[PDB]
């Protein structure tokens, strides 16, 4: 009963209401830090320079923003991969003004998803199953670091990661579309397969089962491998492109026999790709 | 159980000949034959607001309400 | 016993794969479907109603072959092979597009043929037909994307063309011209999706690791586990796969009436506080701001080409650019 | 089995080769409308031959043709 | 005279907590078009 | 005041996930 | 006790209180028709039957009401432009009673006597009419009721179809010309010759009402009087009332899908001068078409009638709302007051350009002046670009024929480009936003709110008649 | 009068009478073959 | 912003917050 | 006048209301 | 709209007392 032991055995304990363990000892502060700052942050915020160029764009709910249209915006252009701590700033107000908080919550967001991981695989050692959910975990995991810390590595700012909102999600999805074809790359389609097909199986297996409930394992270990398998490909899709790795390109691929271009689908994609990168790049 | 005049009026139609069927198919053939006239019917209709048919003379669009 | 009972037991009669009436329906529909897509791919191009080479004979990819839309000019028009279009020819009907029409009308009846045909197959094993009504999800999708969404709009020619590539067009499309993504019936549908894929997970991970040392798995164990690292689970088997059942069907009905919505331009493309807001002043910029300007530039540059028919001839001047 | 092997060696192949030659002898364009290579344009017939009239499809495109 | 046919109608907590959230989601998804 | 009906709803949601979470009816 | 979902189906087996109920939501439906035609009432403005028909201002059911003969009002007003006269004056010109308050008082009074006799039914749910001779189960013959009800329903269709429909006993119905002009609620003859089949010809409604209306009661005797057939009658499980429901339930899906499509396609029934211009209209050039010509015709542009020149406004488009823009269009571009009439740009060279105008898809478009023999001549470049085609650097003035601004010439390059926004938006238009606080932004009208909502409402449907087709074939199983 | 595009569905109606024939035929036939 | 928004937003919130609330309130009365 | 009138007597018509509705079904459903 | 609060709150006024004259519990 000496001290440390008493309080071992209060974390790693299986009678709390939620289990805490030792990588819940991380996860606990990280993610409190990361919901506070998100909450603080997505309600009121001030305008942020997402560009480096000393033009703001707010996103928060008191500057004037609703829940689909609001957002974090990612960090400043001119700070890079620079970690931007608030002690390591000039002023509040400019800490503010190059997109600190959301430098903050990413950090700690990511160190608490990966240690939510390890809490799930230490509860299921103590509580004596298979410690196998965490690999399923594993692919939510990966997709998340890819589009906030894998694809800025890449791109050399956090400013090319994906904003903290329902709006700037889908603004994160047409640039990439535009810089990078991801729909004609194949890890994509293997994740699009992966999500649709796992809806799929999803119905039919409790169609199946609610309807005569009124190897047989080996059905459950593919519901379980199959969408798991495809979002592992698809978040290593996300990481490659991350690297200029860009997908298939077929515009320009059928020529007449004297020398003209005759049109394809693919070269009307590549046009609304066009499209959509002339209006991103503010300057050249 | 209330023995209404109204209720004496018309329990014949509601429940007299309660759960009585004919045997066998009965007039299901003559049935198949009206339910394949509408088939066409409704199908030429389609076709006539479709402009698949063009009837003659018979002018499928706005200018149709020249007379009124 | 008459010639019906003769030919009901000899549908119902136990073969390789079961045939059921249903199948006099779906098996003709089905596969003229398949065959109508694979000689449009293979053989008829689409370079009079688009101006593109989407066949095989064309040089094309399997990630570029499509069966094309018909021509704008053709309306809603059925395209017959006997119609007042065709007229009989079938190369004028190739031409023009009816193989898009052969495919889409032979598709809606395969479906409602494979739907009869789980009704079949339940009353005959007799269980509770969840199938069907799981089964009605995708119907309500077909029926919106390939019928409503064209017979809203001008023609056939904007309908998504059997494809890939076109496909993906189709998407891009939606996006430049009715801002789908902040529809919110789209957003339940995407709920819809990803959550059942997230629920065939999960479940499988679950009935794998709580497996016994031989239903078969420990739901006390399951249910602990996932009580003390979530906070909620399910304590009842019915319910689980009733929901599981439940959840990606409803998403798929909420983007079904999504995709219906924006087939009448009933688009949720701005927020009008926003639009008067940045009106205002110039400063006020935010993600939905840029959403809309890259829907700007989508759709001016694609309207040209996409949209052929219409002899658009937009200059350099005053195609929307970052400056 | 053995039997239906002497059909299917006969047959398989014939059937390859009507395919083939279908394609080789140019008649699927024909069938199809399909096109050849120079056919897209001439020397100069750069315009795309689209249709603009719903009626009179056929003939229109007669006239493209 | 009584009618047979009438019978209770049951919600559990679980199902109370269910529905409620489906509510609020709901309620909070639809809101921002509302105020338009 | 659209600020105010968004952050009610949130409120509400989060006070629901804690009676949710504490105050379940006991499986068994 | 029972889920949430099945509450109501402790009437199923009690054919009183199923009556009841059916009778309450009787209740229910003709009091929102009712309170809905008072609000409309409430809410609307005679004055203006050209630049701010009923359709432009929100309207639901009064193009329902007008359609089939109620114009005026007991304020005075007609919908035709022209205060009522009191035409009536003998029994069978109850036509003074009939305007929207009649119909109004009417729909009211039906609700409050349905909903009385909704209440007796509940209390009084053992009747003895609901149970057979000897056999205290309750049990009543769908096959037969079905006939009954079929002959009342074919009865009361024969009856619209050549009473009230042509006029003969009846107002009659609304009828056009083919720009919307003049409106009449005139009595139609039938014809049986195949251009009644002509789905905008109204002579089609009339002789469908009365053939079908005789069909139905032939269908009515007939099944008055036959009975089933085993091989049917156990197939259908005619004994169980879900198998009514599911059948009805699909049958009202069709409905509106039938429905939903004659609506935005137009037809006879639904005439662009109660329920506004389609979208197809603006897509072919329809009233465009028909001014030019009408003008080339050797008319002058200000002799051109107002309802033609707002007809080709693509505001009036239905397919250019959005689905929570919600209120009338006038909340949207605001009311109209005034036509500033046809507008011509010149250039430079003094040749002759037009505006290409901006299509249905397009929620906005880059203004682009073009020689009529397809070459751009000059444009609007983007919100801050150099350009070599443009609007100052070649120089354009407008020139207006009729209207507000007749025979004037705006060469004012601020006052060109709003003019040219106007001209591809379209016929420029005097709008009025401070009366409403309207918001610029466009709105449906009647139109597309009915086709939106009841294709809506025939999706949701299908999936309603294959959960209670399931329910019914399989009766044993879910139990 | 007829017009082509009448003349066209009534060809239509001859050939759907013979497929729904054809298909028909031969399934009851072969029913009735193997009884 | 629409006056009716915040109205539109409330009674959704409330009308079937309270009709679950009844239903289960009157179920946990009963044993 | 007050916009903000019809909220409050809406909310004070609504609250003590369903209220007492809540609290006679969990009366009557009990015994 | 005041008529309409004015006229809904007499309208709920009329229907209790229907509800408390033909549907009260019958006292003993
Ligand atoms: C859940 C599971 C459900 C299972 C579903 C199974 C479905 C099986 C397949 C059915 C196929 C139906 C194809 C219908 C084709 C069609 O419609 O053909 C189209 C025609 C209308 O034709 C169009 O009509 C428009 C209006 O023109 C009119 O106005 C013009 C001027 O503007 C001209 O004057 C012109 O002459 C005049 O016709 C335009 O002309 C278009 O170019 C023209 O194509 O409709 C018509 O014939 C008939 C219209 C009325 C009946 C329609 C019923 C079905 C559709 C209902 C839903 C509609 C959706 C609306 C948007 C939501
Ligand atoms: C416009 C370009 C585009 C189109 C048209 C498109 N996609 Mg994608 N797309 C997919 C499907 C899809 C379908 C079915 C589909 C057609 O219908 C499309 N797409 C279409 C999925 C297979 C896949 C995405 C699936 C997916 O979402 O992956 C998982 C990602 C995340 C973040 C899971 C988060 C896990 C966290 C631990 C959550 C915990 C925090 C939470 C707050 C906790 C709350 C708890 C409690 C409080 C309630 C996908 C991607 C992805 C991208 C990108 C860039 C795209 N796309 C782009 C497109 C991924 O990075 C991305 C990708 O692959 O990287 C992982
Ligand atoms: C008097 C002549 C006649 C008339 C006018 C008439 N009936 Mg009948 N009739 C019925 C309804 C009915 C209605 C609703 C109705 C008026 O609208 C009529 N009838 C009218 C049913 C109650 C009953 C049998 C019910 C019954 O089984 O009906 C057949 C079954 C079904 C599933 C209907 C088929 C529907 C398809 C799913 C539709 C799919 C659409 C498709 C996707 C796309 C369409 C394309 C288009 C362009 C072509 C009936 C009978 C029956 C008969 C007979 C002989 C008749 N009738 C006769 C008539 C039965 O055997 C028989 C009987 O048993 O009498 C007691
Ligand atoms: C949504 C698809 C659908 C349709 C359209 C549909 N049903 Mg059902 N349906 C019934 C009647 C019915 C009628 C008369 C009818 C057509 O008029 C329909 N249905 C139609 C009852 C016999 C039976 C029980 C009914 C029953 O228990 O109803 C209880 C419902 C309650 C307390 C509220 C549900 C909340 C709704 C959001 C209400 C919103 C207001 C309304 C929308 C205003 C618009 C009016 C109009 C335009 C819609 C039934 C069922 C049931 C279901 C299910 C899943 C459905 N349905 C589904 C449908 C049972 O479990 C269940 C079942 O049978 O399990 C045993
Ligand atoms: C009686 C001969 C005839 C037939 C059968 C007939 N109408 Mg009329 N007919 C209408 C509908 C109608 C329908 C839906 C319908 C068949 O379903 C018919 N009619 C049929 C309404 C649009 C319109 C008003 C009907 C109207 O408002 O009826 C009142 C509505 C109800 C629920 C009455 C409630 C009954 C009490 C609670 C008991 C109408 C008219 C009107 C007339 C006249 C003279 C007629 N009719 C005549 C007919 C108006 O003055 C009058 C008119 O237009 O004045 C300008
Ligand atoms: C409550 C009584 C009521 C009913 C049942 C009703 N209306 Mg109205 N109604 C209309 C259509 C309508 C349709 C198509 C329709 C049936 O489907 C109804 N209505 C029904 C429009 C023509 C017209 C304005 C258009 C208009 O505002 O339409 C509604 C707009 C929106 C964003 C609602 C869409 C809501 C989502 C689908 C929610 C679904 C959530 C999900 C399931 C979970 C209208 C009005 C209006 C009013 C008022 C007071 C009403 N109503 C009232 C009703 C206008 O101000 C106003 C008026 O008269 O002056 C403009
Ligand atoms: C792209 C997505 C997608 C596909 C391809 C798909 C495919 C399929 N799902 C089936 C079933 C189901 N799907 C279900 C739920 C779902 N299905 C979903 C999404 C999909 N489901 C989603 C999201 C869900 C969750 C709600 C259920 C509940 C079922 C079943 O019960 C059923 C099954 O048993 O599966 C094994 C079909 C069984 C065979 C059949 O009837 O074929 C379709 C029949 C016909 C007649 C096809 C006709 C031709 C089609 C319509 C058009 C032509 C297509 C070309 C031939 C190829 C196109 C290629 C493209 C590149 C364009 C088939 C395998
Ligand atoms: C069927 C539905 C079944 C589910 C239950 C209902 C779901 C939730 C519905 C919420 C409605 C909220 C209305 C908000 C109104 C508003 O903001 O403005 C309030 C608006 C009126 O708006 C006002 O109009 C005025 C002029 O009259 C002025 O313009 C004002 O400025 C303006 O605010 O109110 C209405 O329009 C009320 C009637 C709404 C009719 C809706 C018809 C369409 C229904 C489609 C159903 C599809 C279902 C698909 C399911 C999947
Ligand atoms: C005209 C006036 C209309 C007024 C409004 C009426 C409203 C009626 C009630 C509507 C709500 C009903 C809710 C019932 C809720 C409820 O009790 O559910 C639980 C219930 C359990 O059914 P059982 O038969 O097991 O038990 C029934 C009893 O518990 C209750 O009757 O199942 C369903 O209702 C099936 C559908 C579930 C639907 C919800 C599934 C998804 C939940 C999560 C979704 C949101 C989160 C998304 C995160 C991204
Ligand atoms: C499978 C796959 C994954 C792993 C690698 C691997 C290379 C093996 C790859 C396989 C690739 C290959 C070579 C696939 C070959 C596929 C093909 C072309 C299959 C095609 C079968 C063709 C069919 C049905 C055509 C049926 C045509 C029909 C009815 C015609 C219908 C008709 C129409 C269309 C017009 C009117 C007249 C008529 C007759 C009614
Ligand atoms: C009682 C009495 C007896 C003797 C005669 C007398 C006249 C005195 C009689 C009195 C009768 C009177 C005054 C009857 C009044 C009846 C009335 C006003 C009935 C109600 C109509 C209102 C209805 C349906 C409600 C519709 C509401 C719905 C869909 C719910 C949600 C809605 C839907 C789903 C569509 C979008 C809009 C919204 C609001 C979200
Ligand atoms: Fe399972």
């Amino acid at each position: 009963a000496s001290a440390w032991e008493r309080f071992c055995s209060f974390i790693t304990s299986t009678n709390n209401r939620l289990y805490i363990g030792w990588f819940g000892v991380l996860m606990i502060p990280t993610l409190l830090t990361a919901v506070t700052c998100f909450v603080i942050a997505f309600i009121g915020a001030p305008p942020v320079d997402i560009d480096g160029i000393r033009e703001p764009v707010a996103g928060s709910l008191l500057y004037g923003n609703n829940i689909i249209t609001g957002a974090v915006v990612p960090s400043s252009n001119a700070i890079g991969l620079h970690l931007y701590p608030i002690w390591e700033a000039a002023s509040l107000d400019e800490w503010l003004y190059n997109g600190g908080p959301y430098q903050l919550i990413i950090f700690h967001y990511m160190i608490g998803c990966i240690c939510y991981l390890g809490r799930q695989w230490e509860y299921s050692y103590r509580l004596g199953m298979r410690p196998w959910i965490c690999v399923a975990y594993s692919a939510p995991l990966a997709a998340t670091y890819s589009v906030f810390l894998i694809y800025p590595l890449g791109q050399g700012s956090f400013s090319d990661g994906m904003p903290l909102g329902i709006s700037g999600t889908f603004n994160f999805m047409f640039v990439f579309q535009a810089e990078h074809n991801i729909l004609m790359h194949p890890f994509h389609m293997f994740g699009v397969a992966g999500v649709l097909g796992g809806s799929l199986f999803a119905a039919m297996h409790g169609s199946l089962v609610s309807s005569t409930l009124v190897n047989s394992r080996s059905l459950h270990f593919f519901l379980g491998a199959w969408p798991v398998v495809c979002i592992w490909l698809t978040a290593m899709g996300i990481s490659t492109m991350a690297f200029n790795l860009n997908g298939f390109n077929f515009n320009h691929s059928i020529v007449d026999s004297q020398g003209n271009v005759v049109n394809t689908w693919a070269d009307v994609l590549n046009r609304a790709n066009l499209g959509f990168e002339v209006m991103h790049e503010r300057n050249a | 159980p209330k023995q209404t005049w109204w209720g004496d009026v018309l329990k014949g139609n509601n429940n007299s000949e309660a759960g009585k069927f004919v045997p066998g198919w009965g007039t299901t053939p003559v049935m198949a034959g009206f339910v394949v006239m509408i088939t066409l019917l409704l199908l030429i209709m389609l076709q006539v607001y479709n402009h698949t048919i063009v009837l003659d003379g018979v002018d499928a669009g706005w200018t149709s309400l020249g007379g009124f | 016993r008459g010639w019906f009972d003769v030919l009901d037991d000899w549908l119902k009669r136990d073969r390789f794969v079961f045939i059921g009436w249903s199948g006099i329906l779906l098996f003709p529909c089905a596969f003229l479907s398949i065959g109508g897509w694979f000689t449009g791919t293979t053989f008829v191009t689409s370079w009079y109603t688009h101006g593109l080479a989407s066949s095989y004979l064309e040089g094309a990819n399997f990630l570029t072959v499509a069966v094309s839309t018909p021509a704008d000019s053709l309306g809603h028009s059925l395209l017959l092979l006997w119609g007042p279009e065709a007229q009989g020819d079938f190369t004028r009907w190739c031409q023009l597009g009816g193989l898009w029409n052969f495919t889409t009308l032979h598709g809606v009846f395969g479906l409602i043929g494979f739907m009869l045909r789980q009704f079949e197959i339940a009353r005959l094993v007799g269980v509770r037909p969840y199938n069907a009504v799981a089964f009605s999800g995708p119907i309500a999708v077909y029926v919106s994307v390939f019928l409503m969404y064209p017979l809203g709009q001008s023609s056939w020619f904007f309908a998504p063309s059997w494809g890939v590539t076109s496909i993906f067009r189709f998407l891009l499309f939606a996006q430049g011209f009715h801002n789908l993504t902040l529809n919110p019936f789209h957003m339940m549908g995407v709920a819809g999706i990803l959550g059942g894929a997230l629920l065939c997970a999960i479940h499988g991970a679950t009935v794998e690791n709580t497996l016994f040392e031989d239903e078969t798995y420990s739901m006390v164990t399951a249910n602990r586990f996932w009580s003390q690292i979530f906070g909620i689970a399910f304590s009842n088997k019915r319910w689980l796969h009733f929901f599981m059942l439940f959840v990606p069907v409803t998403g798929l009905w909420a983007s079904a009436i999504g995709l219906v919505g924006i087939a009448l331009n009933m688009r949720a493309y701005d927020f009008v506080s926003q639009e008067i807001r940045a009106a205002e002043d110039p400063e006020f910029e935010t993600f939905y701001t840029k959403n809309i300007l890259l829907n700007e530039g989508l759709r001016a540059w694609m309207a040209p080409q996409d949209q052929i028919h219409e002899n658009f001839i937009f200059p350099e001047e005053v195609l929307p650019r970052g400056n | 089995s053995i039997r239906y092997w002497i059909i299917h060696t006969i047959t398989v192949p014939m059937l390859f080769l009507a395919g083939w030659l279908f394609v080789s002898t140019g008649l699927a364009y024909d069938v199809f409308g399909t096109p050849r290579p120079n056919e897209y344009f001439d020397q100069a017939r750069q315009g795309l031959p689209l249709v603009t009239d719903r009626y009179e499809g056929k003939q229109q495109i007669d006239e493209f043709t | 005279t009584p009618n047979p046919n009438k019978q209770p109608v049951e919600l559990n907590r679980a199902s109370l907590f269910i529905g409620l959230l489906l509510v609020l989601v709901l309620a909070l998804l639809f809101s921002s078009y509302f105020f338009n | 005041m659209d600020v105010i009906a968004y952050v009610f709803i949130l409120a509400c949601i989060i006070g629901l996930f804690f009676f949710a979470v504490f105050f379940r009816e006991k499986p068994t | 006790g029972l889920p949430w979902y099945r509450v109501h189906t402790v009437v199923l087996n009690d054919p009183g209180r199923l009556l009841s109920v059916h009778l309450m939501h009787t209740a229910l439906v003709s009091g929102w028709a009712g309170s809905m035609a008072l609000y409309e009432l409430a809410k609307y403005d005679p004055s203006d039957p050209v630049l701010n028909p009923m359709w432009r201002q929100g309207t639901f059911v009064m193009p329902v009401m007008t359609r089939i003969g109620v114009t005026h009002s007991w304020s005075g007003w007609t919908v035709t432009g022209e205060p009522w006269v009191t035409q009536p004056g003998i029994l069978g010109a109850h036509l003074n009673f009939f305007s929207y308050e009649g119909v109004i008082l009417m729909h009211i009074l039906a609700a409050g006597l349905f909903f009385l006799a909704a209440v007796w039914h509940w209390i009084n749910w053992d009747l003895d009419i609901y149970y057979p001779d000897g056999s205290s189960e309750p049990a009543s013959d769908w096959p037969k009721i079905f006939g009954l009800h079929l002959l009342t329903l074919g009865i009361v269709c024969f009856g619209f179809g050549s009473l009230h429909l042509t006029g003969i006993l009846g107002p009659g119905m609304w009828v056009s010309d083919p720009y919307g002009l003049t409106g009449h609620v005139q009595g139609v003859s039938p014809d049986w010759r195949p251009f009644a089949f002509d789905p905008y010809n109204p002579t089609g409604l009339v002789t469908h009402h009365i053939s079908a209306g005789i069909a139905l009661i032939i269908g009515g005797i007939f099944h008055t009087v036959s009975r089933p057939s085993e091989r049917l009658y156990n197939a259908l499980s005619m004994g169980n009332v879900e198998t009514v429901l599911s059948s009805s339930v699909a049958f009202v899906a069709a409905a509106a899908f039938v429905m939903v499509g004659t609506m935005w396609y137009g037809s006879a029934t639904t005439p662009i001068e109660l329920f506004g211009p389609t979208r197809y209209q603006w897509d072919s050039g329809y009233f465009q078409t028909e001014i030019q010509r009408r003008v080339q015709s050797g008319q002058t542009w200000d002799q051109i009638p107002e309802k033609l020149v707002f007809y080709d406004y693509i505001g009036n488009s239905p397919a250019k709302g959005g689905l929570f823009r919600t209120g009338a269009m006038n909340s949207g571009d605001g009311i109209a007051r005034a036509w500033e009439g046809h507008p011509t740009f010149t250039d430079s060279e003094g040749r002759e350009l037009f505006v290409r105008r901006m299509p249905n898809f397009f929620e906005t478009f880059p203004v682009v002046l073009t020689d009529k023999d397809g070459v751009v001549r000059a444009d609007i470049p983007f919100r801050r670009a150099e350009s070599r085609y443009s609007f100052e650097q070649k120089g354009v003035s407008v020139s207006f024929e009729g209207g507000t601004l007749n025979g004037q010439t705006f060469t004012d390059a601020p006052s060109v480009k709003k003019y040219a926004r106007k001209a591809q938006l379209g016929e420029p238009f005097e709008f009025d936003r401070e009366t409403l606080g309207s918001d610029g932004v466009f709105r449906t009208s009647t139109r597309g709110w009915f086709a939106f909502s009841h294709s809506c409402y025939a999706l949701l449907f299908f999936f309603g008649h294959w959960w209670h087709g399931a329910r019914t074939i399989f009766k044993d199983v879910f139990e | 009068t007829i017009t082509p595009s009448l003349q066209g569905f009534f060809y239509s109606i001859l050939f759907g009478a013979i497929v729904l024939g054809l298909l028909g035929g031969g399934f009851i036939f072969f029913s009735q073959k193997d009884k | 912003v629409n006056d009716l928004g915040a109205i539109a937003t409330a009674l959704f919130v409330f009308i079937p917050c309270v009709f679950l609330i009844l239903l289960y309130a009157q179920t946990a009365s009963r044993g």
